[PDB]
């Protein structure tokens, strides 16, 4: 086909500042290139057609640029709305997308608050033990957990998952989920999750005993 | 090998686009 | 008022089938090409069908030709998909979309697809216990299939709920859910979560308790 | 589409020229 390459991948930008997309075809395109809009759980949203040409009712902060195989999108005065994925599209020689570009805000660093959690009597009696980590509120997106037990750092039995950017205090959060069996956990005593975030050189610790 | 449209619009599209060939739906 | 309603996603097994039904309004439906486009979790738009306004013309790509069969019915301004031989590859939001030219202009709010050989499993929900601010939480484990939803205080607590993704694991998802409410408010009055899990029909209310 | 649109009437080459690849 035609093959887009849709840069950069993500972005972060202040509210009113300004943001540049590209698309690079793999042939020329002859300026038939439009650029979608799409924000989580709505559906895409047409932004511009014909490189530059705007949709009737779309901002005229939205706007594009280009011919052959070099394209760009530019949003000026970036606006809380403006928060989303953004797609590019050829329809010269039949269709295809670019692979999207993430926009996120940028926002003043923030730690992490770590909270830690014993398996609920619930749980062991089903047979198992979860311990749990919230690393809540944090800037910027990127961050690690180390998981430490009797002193001991383990790593099987683990597996993390990531917020998108939460959109009150426009920072992440992270969760930190350690599982053993029944039996594992009543073994050992100390259970700590350390959260160490480019915000502080020392680690978040936070940690409980057999209590 | 015979055409469908009274237009002969197979053998129009085959001109007038080559190698490229065609979409059901215009660009412009 | 141009809208494009889907309907019809759900959970099927490998080589299954599943018919998508895609509700047109505010326009006139007869004279646009039509087309359904997917969006795979990786968060790729894919092409995945197209149709012209009087249904003589049709395309598919190599991905779904053979499997896929796209279909308009002008009179009751629906336009539709049958799928069959479905593959976990196949899984994704299916969007409805409009193209006057050949890029498109509109498009619906999708209808999801899951093509998975693993069984619908309620979940189990597990309470998270542990300043002005407490945080707490509640863990959702093994279950399938996605969605699950987390309330909290039958939905009255809104600030400082964090809802983290689910992975998956062996065939199940696990999930987590994180309340931060003033610790006035906490142990004094009770903090639950509401977890609704539609697949398996389950809605539980779990106390979180000091 | 192109089927219904120059198929039952001749299009210009200007025209049948938007529906290539
Ligand atoms: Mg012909």
């Amino acid at each position: 086909d035609i093959q887009m390459t849709q840069s950069p991948s993500s972005l972060s930008a202040s509210l009113g500042g300004r943001v540049t997309i590209t698309c690079k075809a793999s042939q020329d395109i002859n300026k038939y290139l439009a650029w979608y809009q799409h924000k989580p759980g709505k559906g895409p949203r047409l932004l511009i057609h014909y490189t530059s040409t705007l949709q009737p009712g779309i901002p005229s902060r939205f706007s594009g640029s280009g011919s052959g195989r070099d394209y760009s999108f530019s949003i000026s005065n970036l606006e809380p709305e403006d928060v989303a994925t953004y797609y590019c599209l050829q329809y010269d020689s039949l269709l295809s997308f670019g692979a999207g570009t993430k926009l996120e805000l940028k926002r003043a660093d923030a730690a992490p608050t770590v909270s830690i959690f014993p398996p609920s009597s619930e749980q062991l009696t089903s047979g198992g033990a979860s311990v749990v980590c919230f690393l809540n509120n944090f800037y910027p997106k990127d961050i690690n957990v180390k998981w430490k037990i009797d002193g001991s750092e383990r790593q099987n039995g683990v597996l993390n998952s990531w917020t998108d950017q939460d959109s009150k205090d426009s920072t992440y959060s992270m969760s930190s989920t350690l599982t053993l069996t029944k039996d594992e956990y009543e073994r050992h005593n100390s259970y700590t999750c350390e959260a160490t975030h480019k915000t502080s050189t020392s680690p978040i610790v936070k940690s409980f005993n057999r209590n | 090998n015979q055409h469908l449209c009274g237009s002969h619009l197979v053998e129009a599209l085959y001109l007038v686009c080559g190698e490229r060939g065609f979409f059901y739906t215009p660009k412009a | 008022e141009v809208q494009l309603v889907e309907s019809g996603g759900g959970l099927v097994k490998p080589g299954g089938s599943l018919k998508l039904s895609c509700t047109a309004s505010g326009f006139a439906f007869s004279d646009y090409d039509m087309s359904w486009v997917r969006q795979t979790p990786e968060k790729r738009l894919e092409w995945v069908a197209f149709i012209s306004n009087g249904g003589y013309s049709t395309y598919y790509p190599d991905t779904v030709k053979g499997r896929f069969t796209i279909s308009r019915d002008n009179a009751e301004n629906t336009l539709y998909l049958q799928m069959s031989s479905l593959k976990s590859e196949d899984t994704a939001i299916y969007y409805c979309a409009r193209q006057g030219l050949r890029y498109f202009d509109y498009w619906g709010l999708g209808t999801t697809l899951t093509v998975s050989s693993a069984k619908t499993t309620p979940p189990s929900v597990y309470p998270l216990a542990p300043n002005s601010m407490v945080t707490l939480g509640c863990l959702v484990k093994g279950y399938f299939p996605e969605p699950v939803t987390v309330t909290w205080n039958s939905g009255s607590l809104s600030s400082g709920v964090h809802t983290f993704p689910a992975v998956l694991q062996s065939d199940l998802y696990t999930l987590s859910s994180s309340v931060t409410v003033p610790s006035s408010t906490w142990p004094s009055e009770t903090v639950t979560c509401n977890v609704a899990h539609p697949a398996s029909s389950t809605k539980v209310d779990k106390k979180i308790v000091p | 589409g192109i089927v219904e649109q120059c198929c039952t009437s001749i299009c210009s080459l200007y025209q049948l020229e938007n529906y290539c690849n």
